[PDB]
C-alpha cells in the first residue's frame, strides 16, 4: 500500500521519470517488479520511462459521469429558476 | 360573449414567440448596470439622513414637520427590485440560447 | 493629531495638509512639529504624482527650508523617492527613524510599522517599471548585497504587495502583474461575508423581542 | 403602386368581426368567404379600422370558378367614407385557413379600385397558434430570373397590432383577465419566455417533414428553400471557441449585480421590521393603562 | 512560502532550508502536498528544480458562481 | 511608466521595451464597493435606535 501511494503522490508530480529513480523511489529491489507494477496500473513503458498522463485522465473522465453527480453539478440555468421563484413565494 | 370571440381578443402578439428568446444587445446592458449600482449610492447617503430622525412623536407628525416625504426608502427599494428582474430575465435568455440552438 | 496616534493615516493626511496653511496654535504642539507630520504621512499613503505637487511645490515647506534636524532628514528622503535615486534612499532611511520617529511621540509606537510600509513601497516601486531585473542590478542600486536583498523581498511577497515571483537558477527577478478583474473579485466576496453576519444576528434579537 | 405597407397594425375590433362575419352567411366546411377591409393606408402603417362581408358563393370542384358581385361592393363603400374618410377601400380579408393561389384571381379584382397594392389579411378562424391566427401578405410584384421573367407573389410582413383608447377600455371590461400576453412584470415575462420555446419546437418541426417529402414523395427539388436551410448551418455557434468564455465572465458581472440587490433588499425588511416593532411596544403601554381605567369605569 | 516567492527553486536549497533529510525527502513532501494541491508545483527530477504553475486566477473560470 | 505617459514595462534583458494599451477597470466592481460599504454604516444607526426594543 506504500508504494501504491508514494506512485499516486508522484503521478501529479511529474509524468516521466528516468528507470532508476521509478525503482529508488518505491524502493524496489529489482527493475522487473518496477515493469509488473506498471502492467497492473495500466501505464506504457516506453524507452524505460513511465508515462501516467493519458489513461488515468480518460478514467477520471469516465468515472465522473454517474447517477449521483448529477444533481449536485448545478446547472446555471436551474441557478436562475431557483432564485426567481423563491422571491415569488 | 363567446369563446371563440374571447379568445380572438386575448391573443394580441404574433410575435411573442421571437421576443421571448430576443434578448437585448449586450452594449446596452452594461451600461444600466454601472447607472443602476452608481445611483444607489446617492439614495443611501438621503436613505441615511432619513434614520437619523425616526424619534419625532407620532410617524404621521415626522412626516410633516420635517418633511419626511422624498422618502429615501421608497426609490431605493423600487430601484433594487426594477434592476433584479431585469437580470433574472438577462441571465435566463442567454443561458437557454446557448444551449438548445448549439 | 487623534488620527496621527491611530493606525489610520488615510484621514490623518488630508487634515494635515489644509493645516499646514492654516492653524494658530491653541494648547496644542508648535508648527515646527506640524511641519514634520504632513511630511511623513504624505510618504506613506500618497499616490506619486500628487507627493509632488502638494508637498514638494508646497509654498509652506520651501520657505520653512529646515531649521530643525528632523524636518531635514525627511525632506531628503523624500526627493530620492520621487528622484527615483536608490543608492542614497537607504542613508535616508535610516536618518529618519533616529531623527524622526522617535522623539514624536505619536508615531513613536509605529516606527516598525512605518520602516516595514517604506521598504514595501520602495521595492514595489521600481518592480512596477520593469519586467525583469537582474539580481546583481537591484542589489547594487539599492546598495545592499545580492544576499541580503533576497531574504527581504520574500517577507513581503505573501502579503502581496510587490507582485513578484524570483527565479534561483537564472537569477533571474520576473515580476508578474495580473491585477484585473480578478483583484476587484476578491475584494468584494470578503468584504460581503461580514455585511451578511451582522444582518443575521439583529435579525434574530428584534423577532425574538 | 406603392411600397408603403412597411407595418400592418390591426384593431382588436377588426379581427373580433372577421370571425363573427364567417358565421352570419353561414360559410363554413372549408368554405371561403371574402369581405372588405375598410381602414387607412397609403402609409407605412396601416390601420385596419373595420371590416364588412361581401356575398360570396365557394365552389370546390373548379377553383377557376367563384361568385363575388363586384358593383356591391363599390356602392356600399362610398356612403361608408361619408362617415368617416378615414375609410377607404385597402383591400379585402380572406377567412384562410391557409395561403392560396387561387387567392390570385380575387386580387387582380380589387387591384382596380385601389391605388395602393391590396392587403391581402388572412384572418385564420380555426385560431390556431399561441400567436395570432392572421398573416399578413401584400401583392408585390418583382422582377426575377428563375427561368421565370417577372414574378407576382404574396411575400409574408409582420403582425403588430395597435388600438384606440376607446376601444382598449372596452377589452379589460370584458376580460376578467389581467392578461400574459402583457410582457408585464417579472411572472409573466418568465411564462412568455417557456411559451416562446415551445413555440420553436414546432416551427423546426414543420421544416424537418418538408424535407422528407421531397425525397419519398418527390415534391420537386426547390433550389431557393435549401440555400436558405444552408446558411443556417454556416452561421451556427460552436462550442470550445473563446467567444464561450467571455459569455461564461459576463454572467460572473450579472450574479455580482443580483447578489448586491437582494442583499440591500434584505436591509429594507429588517428595517420593517424594527419599524413595526417600536410601534408594538407603544401598543402595549397604552393597552395597560387603558385596561387600569376600564375598571374604573365598568 | 517557498513557492509564492520563487518560480525555479532548486530543490537542493529547499533541503538545506527545512534541514531536510535527503534528496528523495524534499521530493516527497511536495509529491504529497500537491495531492490536495495545496502548492499546486510541477517538480522537474533531472533538472533539478520545482517550477510554479499555480493559476492564480480563478475568475476566468467556472467557480465564481 | 511611472508618470504614466505610455504605460509599458521595460525589459532589461532582452533589451526591449513593451508597450500596452491603458488598462480599463471594471467601473462596476469599484461602485459597488461603495454602496457596501455605505450599507454597514446604515445598518449600525438603524441598530442603535433597536436597542429601545430590549
Amino acid at each position: 500500500a506504500i508504494r501504491d501511494e508514494i506512485a499516486k503522490n508522484t503521478e501529479l508530480s511529474y509524468d516521466f521519470l528516468p528507470l532508476s529513480n521509478i525503482k529508488a523511489l518505491l524502493f524496489f529491489n529489482n527493475e522487473k517488479e518496477t515493469e509488473k507494477f506498471a502492467l497492473e496500473r495500466n501505464w506504457p513503458i516506453v524507452n524505460s520511462k513511465v508515462y501516467f498522463n493519458n489513461q488515468s485522465k480518460e478514467k477520471a473522465d469516465y468515472e465522473d459521469e454517474m447517477m449521483h453527480e448529477e444533481d449536485q453539478k448545478t446547472n446555471i440555468i436551474e441557478k436562475a429558476m431557483d432564485y426567481a421563484i423563491s422571491i415569488e413565494n | 360573449k363567446t369563446a371563440k370571440e374571447t379568445k380572438m381578443l386575448m391573443n394580441l402578439h404574433k410575435e411573442q414567440w421571437q421576443s421571448g428568446l430576443k434578448m437585448y444587445d449586450y452594449e446596452e446592458k452594461e451600461e444600466s448596470n454601472l447607472a443602476a449600482t452608481k445611483s444607489m449610492v446617492k439614495i443611501a447617503e438621503q436613505y441615511s439622513k432619513r434614520i437619523e430622525e425616526e424619534k419625532e412623536l407620532t410617524e404621521e407628525e415626522l412626516k410633516t414637520r420635517y418633511v419626511g416625504r422624498q422618502d429615501p426608502k421608497k426609490h431605493l427599494s423600487e430601484t433594487a427590485d426594477e434592476t433584479l428582474e431585469n437580470n433574472i430575465v438577462s441571465v435566463l435568455t442567454a443561458g437557454v440560447n446557448s444551449v438548445a440552438i448549439k | 493629531i487623534h488620527c496621527l496616534a491611530v493606525r489610520n493615516f488615510k484621514e490623518a493626511a488630508k487634515l494635515l495638509v489644509d493645516s499646514l496653511a492654516t492653524f494658530t496654535s491653541i494648547e496644542l504642539t508648535s508648527y515646527e512639529s506640524i511641519a514634520t507630520y504632513a511630511s511623513v504621512t504624505g510618504l506613506f499613503t500618497l499616490e506619486r504624482t500628487d507627493l509632488k505637487s502638494k508637498v514638494i511645490d508646497s509654498p509652506e515647506l520651501l520657505s520653512l527650508i529646515s531649521t530643525t534636524a528632523a524636518l531635514q532628514s525627511i525632506s531628503s528622503l523624500t526627493i530620492s523617492l520621487y528622484a527615483s535615486d536608490y543608492a542614497s534612499y537607504f542613508p535616508y532611511l535610516l536618518e529618519t527613524y533616529a531623527n524622526v520617529l522617535i522623539p514624536c511621540k505619536y508615531l513613536n509606537r509605529h516606527a516598525d510599522f512605518f520602516v516595514r510600509e517604506m521598504r514595501r513601497k520602495v521595492y514595489a516601486q521600481l518592480l512596477e517599471s520593469y519586467k525583469t531585473l537582474s539580481l546583481k542590478s537591484m542589489a547594487s542600486a539599492f546598495g545592499v548585497s545580492v544576499a541580503f536583498l533576497d531574504n527581504d523581498l520574500g517577507k513581503f511577497i505573501p502579503n502581496k504587495q510587490l507582485n513578484c515571483v524570483i527565479d534561483r537558477v537564472n537569477g533571474i527577478v520576473e515580476t508578474n502583474r495580473p491585477d484585473n478583474k480578478n483583484a476587484q473579485y476578491h475584494l468584494l466576496v470578503k468584504q460581503g461575508d461580514g455585511l451578511l453576519t451582522k444582518l443575521q444576528k439583529y435579525g434574530a434579537a428584534v423577532r425574538l423581542t | 403602386m406603392s411600397l408603403q405597407h412597411e407595418k400592418v397594425t390591426i384593431a382588436p375590433l377588426v379581427l373580433l368581426s372577421a370571425l363573427d362575419h364567417y358565421e352570419r352567411t353561414q360559410t363554413k366546411e372549408n368554405k371561403r368567404c371574402v369581405g372588405v377591409i375598410l381602414g387607412d393606408a397609403n402609409s407605412s402603417t396601416i390601420r385596419v379600422t373595420n371590416s364588412f362581408a361581401l356575398p360570396f358563393e365557394e365552389d370546390e370542384k373548379n377553383s377557376d370558378v367563384w361568385f363575388l358581385d363586384h358593383n356591391y361592393i363599390e356602392n356600399m363603400n362610398e356612403m361608408c367614407k361619408k362617415i368617416n374618410a378615414k375609410e377607404k377601400l385597402i383591400g379585402w380579408y380572406h377567412s384562410g385557413p391557409k395561403l392560396r393561389a387561387s387567392d390570385l384571381k380575387i386580387n387582380e379584382l380589387f387591384k382596380k379600385y385601389t391605388q395602393n397594392n391590396p392587403l391581402l389579411l388572412i384572418v385564420d378562424v380555426k385560431q390556431q397558434g399561441v400567436g395570432l391566427p392572421t398573416d399578413a401578405y401584400v401583392a408585390i410584384e418583382q422582377v426575377k430570373d428563375d427561368g421565370t421573367s417577372t414574378e407576382k407573389t404574396f411575400l409574408h410582413l409582420p403582425c403588430t397590432i395597435e388600438a384606440e383608447e376607446a376601444e382598449e377600455i372596452g377589452v379589460e371590461h370584458l376580460l376578467r383577465d389581467v392578461r400574459d400576453q402583457a410582457a408585464g412584470g417579472l411572472s409573466i415575462r418568465l411564462t412568455n419566455q417557456l411559451k416562446s420555446l415551445k413555440g420553436l419546437q414546432s416551427k423546426l418541426k414543420d421544416v424537418v417533414e418538408y424535407l422528407d417529402k421531397v425525397i419519398n414523395k418527390e415534391l420537386p427539388i426547390n433550389h431557393t428553400i435549401l440555400g436558405k436551410l444552408q446558411d443556417v448551418f454556416n452561421l451556427l455557434p460552436n462550442l470550445g471557441t473563446p467567444d464561450d468564455d467571455e459569455i461564461d465572465v459576463e454572467n460572473h458581472d450579472r450574479i455580482n449585480i443580483s447578489n448586491n440587490l437582494q442583499k440591500a433588499l434584505t436591509v429594507k425588511t429588517n428595517d420593517e421590521l424594527m419599524v413595526i416593532y417600536i410601534s408594538n411596544l407603544v401598543r402595549s403601554i397604552i393597552a395597560f393603562d387603558d385596561l387600569i381605567e376600564n375598571k374604573i369605569q365598568n | 512560502i517557498i513557492s509564492l516567492t520563487y518560480k525555479k527553486i532548486s530543490l537542493r536549497d529547499i533541503c538545506l532550508k527545512l534541514n531536510l533529510d535527503s534528496e528523495q525527502t524534499v521530493e516527497y513532501m511536495v509529491s504529497r502536498a500537491i495531492r490536495d494541491g495545496v502548492i499546486e508545483a510541477k517538480i522537474n527530477h533531472e533538472d533539478g528544480f520545482i517550477e510554479t504553475t499555480e493559476l492564480l486566477n480563478i475568475y476566468d473560470s467556472e467557480d465564481p458562481q | 511608466i511611472l508618470d504614466k505617459i505610455f504605460y509599458g514595462v521595460l525589459d532589461q534583458g532582452n533589451g526591449w521595451l513593451y508597450v500596452y494599451e491603458t488598462p480599463n477597470q471594471d467601473a462596476t466592481y469599484d461602485s459597488a464597493l461603495e454602496l457596501v460599504g455605505q450599507l454597514n454604516k446604515v445598518v449600525d444607526q438603524l441598530f442603535e435606535k433597536a436597542s429601545v426594543l430590549y
